[PDB]
RNA sequence: UAAGGUGAUAUGAACCGUUAUAACCGGCGAUUUCCGAAUGGGGAAACCCAGUGUGUUUCGACACACUAUCAUUAACUGAAUCCAUAGGUUAAUGAGGCGAACCGGGGGAACUGAAACAUCUAAGUACCCCGAGGAAAAGAAAUCAACCGAGAUUCCCCCAGUAGCGGCGAGCGAACGGGGAGCAGCCCAGAGCCUGAAUCAGUGUGUGUGUUAGUGGAAGCGUCUGGAAAGGCGCGCGAUACAGGGUGACAGCCCCGUACACAAAAAUGCACAUGCUGUGAGCUCGAUGAGUAGGGCGGGACACGUGGUAUCCUGUCUGAAUAUGGGGGGACCAUCCUCCAAGGCUAAAUACUCCUGACUGACCGAUAGUGAACCAGUACCGUGAGGGAAAGGCGAAAAGAAC
RNA sequence: CGAAGGUGUGCUGUGAGGCAUGCUGGAGGUAUCAGAAGUGCGAAUGCUGACAUAAGUAACGAUAAAGCGGGUGAAAAGCCCGCUCGCCGGAAGACCAAGGGUUCCUGUCCAACGUUAAUCGGGGCAGGGUGAGUCGACCCCUAAGGCGAGGCCGAAAGGCGU
């Protein structure tokens, strides 16, 4: 699914408002990216299934700190 | 002439039979509001 | 009955189950070839296998 | 293959008619009542242990109760198993 | 628990036979009693041809409730109701009027 | 608990029992085929076919046990590729499926109303989906207030159809404050000192008490009519019992009850007392929740439709301060007051009824009341989802009509 | 020593009605003054049941066709036996499958069912009847297609697939 590994981030949905106000549904779908992490601790690379907002999560708090809460949530990868 | 109801057992139970009610979500909705409502009958069986 | 049987072995007991078996069977002949009077009596050796089986249990597993 | 407690339980009953008749003074076959899920070897053995007669062969067939209907309501008698046992040349019971 | 039993003399309380005594022959689940000599009728009792029996008028005693008798008292001649009590480890019936066990 | 019994139509047959293994009622056990989550594999439900391990005064074949998937844990094993990791096997433990309503969450209509219709309404309704408990959710202030003060959450009555929102149409519709039900407060973000010190859960025992069978339970007779008396008439009696039902017509005193008084071998609920395993109390010195608050863009939620619009959530892009600090007080600024976000837990008052027991009704009484008083979710119809009836009364007693 | 209800009659009220009483019925009814409503039916091509009408009318289902003798029986055009006559014969015969499910055979019965009578029946009731190593199924093997450990994908449900 459509569901960013780090921040739990997946579609919301909400309305198309047009000029006249006519409210359509709609969905705001996450900004994921299959992107390959370099895990030093490991000797590996994890690839994770990622929002932009969580990779800028993953370069505050590193991969190491991101996977322990993964393992924490039984989350694997 | 020739009618609408042709039988065959074989397909009256692929398609109606309780195996095939218990294949799908929504099937075993069927046997559900049938055991709800008391039915005697859930499926067509032997 | 079932204090008496209790007081078996399990060798004896299960030669009574044998023997009570034996007796449902002729008895079974008996009243399908409708010479059984005693219609009672399928009953009382039924319910002695089941006293005899519920105390062969017992003595099993406990 | 066989167990006393079993072969005791695996026939029910003698089938008197006609056909059952003939078939004891023409070809020395007794007509029997026999437990449904009982199988030919089990009728053979327990034949020769209970009757103490030699089996040449047992063949079975399962009869369908009937149905009687009561008004709006119907009622199904019992299907049951017959089994032709022909006992060899030498006659007894 | 049951006031009346088979084998007691009774007094009939209400109907055609009130004031009659009879001992009771059988108490039934239904709470009527068969009551000898009591509540007669005169069946006419069909012929079956499997005894080659044939028909016949029969007396008989027809079932009577049993609140239409009372236990009869032969020492006071009267009509009586039972009590309960314990008497050793055993319940008893006692004629409530002479307080007296059966 | 008992003098009667072997459930019904439903007799009859053969029997069981009467002072205590007849039956009947309750507690705990045993047995519990096959299908069904169905779980050894398969499958058109109630069937077809196995592997492995065991048994055979007969060690052929049958009987018996185990063998599904996933999750966590452990042991053995083990690639690409040296280690490793993946993978593989086995074992232990758990889950799965069903089912009323209430409850939290993910999605989410339209008819309709606007006397047309698109903003708006219907309505976060119907429905679909996930999950949970006896309740759920919420919850101990970055809350209100107004310079006086209040002190978590939930629910009820007001405030008030007010203030507002609104093609300022149709509609939508607060809060402040007041009266009430109920009330309870805690822990982590860490170390030391003293140590098992408050509490909570699992569970042995003991007592109280509740439930699941039960026990006792007052007092009326004569006469008349009548097929029959409970009715009329006469005279009695009980009542902490004249609730109610039955009995050949309407019974306080005939029967079952009712008021009142009692009872458990066994299992179980709730309390306290107490044993045990695990958890930690108190004190001192600290520490104080960052991709967060805030912002731009698009939406959504707030009674509040972007409006002059504070507050909340966030799909997208960004992004602080650090108690000499930060949030809120409905644009915004100053002053002042008030609170301390980005961690978590928590009973009560509140919502509901598939079911169990007791009781009640200016509710129905067979075209009514359930669809169904009755063998009804039946018969019947339909490929199916599904739809879905009709149908009660002899008599006091079958004495149901011998001949 | 006869309630409600039903069916008559008499009196009474402006009327909706009321009272009395004969007969039927067989156990319930309720003054008065208040109280509450599922409170009044001829219509809605109203709803359910019952019963008329047309009318003893139409029809009795292929125009292949019957006739007679004997029988059984309460009764015979129709059933049984017999002799003829006629019809089909690439079917109107025979055998499978599918589908049905006892309709099969024997005895017995005739209300209803059978478009008539019915002694007859695929109708009622009872009993009987289906016997496999080699006929079919199961079984081994696959087709289209289905399901599908892991897996890939998707708000959830799910979709796809090794
Ligand atoms: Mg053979
Ligand atoms: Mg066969
Ligand atoms: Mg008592
Ligand atoms: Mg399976
Ligand atoms: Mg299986
Ligand atoms: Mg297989
Ligand atoms: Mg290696
Ligand atoms: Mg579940
Ligand atoms: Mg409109
Ligand atoms: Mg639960
Ligand atoms: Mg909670
Ligand atoms: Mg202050
Ligand atoms: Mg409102
Ligand atoms: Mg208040
Ligand atoms: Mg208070
Ligand atoms: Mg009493
Ligand atoms: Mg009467
Ligand atoms: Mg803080
Ligand atoms: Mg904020
Ligand atoms: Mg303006
Ligand atoms: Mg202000
Ligand atoms: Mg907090
Ligand atoms: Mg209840
Ligand atoms: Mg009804
Ligand atoms: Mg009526
Ligand atoms: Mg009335
Ligand atoms: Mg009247
Ligand atoms: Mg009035
Ligand atoms: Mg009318
Ligand atoms: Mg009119
Ligand atoms: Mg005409
Ligand atoms: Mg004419
Ligand atoms: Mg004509
Ligand atoms: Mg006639
Ligand atoms: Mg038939
Ligand atoms: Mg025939
Ligand atoms: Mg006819
Ligand atoms: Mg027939
Ligand atoms: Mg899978
Ligand atoms: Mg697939």
């Amino acid at each position: 699914s459509r569901v960013c590994q780090v921040t739990g981030k997946r579609p919301v949905t909400g309305n198309n408002r047009s000029h006249a106000l006519n409210a359509t549904k709609r969905r705001f779908l996450p900004n994921l990216h299959s992107h390959r992490f370099w895990v030093e601790s490991e000797k590996r690379f994890v690839t994770l299934r990622v929002s932009a907002k969580g990779m800028r999560v993953i370069d505050k708090k590193g991969i190491d700190t991101v996977l322990a809460e993964l393992r924490a949530r039984g989350e694997k990868y | 002439m020739k009618r609408t109801f042709q039988p065959s057992v074989l397909k009256r139970n692929r398609s109606h039979g309780f195996r095939a009610r218990m294949a799908t979500k929504n099937g075993r909705q069927v046997l559900a509001r049938r055991r709800a409502k008391g039915r005697a009958r859930l499926t067509v069986s032997k | 009955k079932a204090k008496e049987l209790r007081e078996k072995s399990v060798e004896e007991l299960n030669t009574e189950l044998l023997n009570l078996l034996r007796e449902q069977f002729n008895l079974r002949m008996q009243a399908a070839s409708g010479q059984l009077q005693q219609s009672h009596l399928l009953k009382q050796v039924r319910r002695d296998v089941a006293r005899v089986k519920t105390l062969l249990n017992e003595k099993a597993g406990a | 293959m066989i167990r006393e407690e079993r072969l005791l339980k695996v026939l029910r009953a003698p089938h008197v008619s006609e056909k059952a008749s003939t078939a004891m003074e023409k070809s020395n076959t007794i007509v029997l009542k026999v437990a449904k899920d009982a199988t030919k070897a089990e009728i053979k053995a327990a034949v020769q242990k209970l009757f103490e007669v030699e089996v040449e062969v047992v063949n079975t067939l399962v009869v369908k109760g009937k149905v009687k209907r009561h008004g709006q309501r119907i009622g199904r008698r019992s299907d049951w198993k017959k089994a032709y046992v022909t006992l060899k040349e030498g006659q007894n019971l | 628990a049951a006031k009346i039993r088979r084998d007691d003399e009774v007094i009939v309380l209400t109907g055609k036979d009130k004031g009659k005594r009879g001992k009771v022959k059988n108490v039934l689940s239904s709470g009527k009693v068969i009551v000898e000599g009591i509540n007669l009728v005169k069946k006419h009792q069909k012929p079956v041809p499997a005894l080659n029996q044939p028909g016949g008028i029969v007396e008989k005693e027809a079932a009577i409730q049993v609140s239409n008798v009372a236990i009869f008292n032969a020492a006071t001649g009267k009509a009586d109701r039972v009590g309960f009590r314990f008497e050793d480890g055993k319940k008893v019936r006692f004629f409530k009027s002479n307080s007296e066990t059966i």
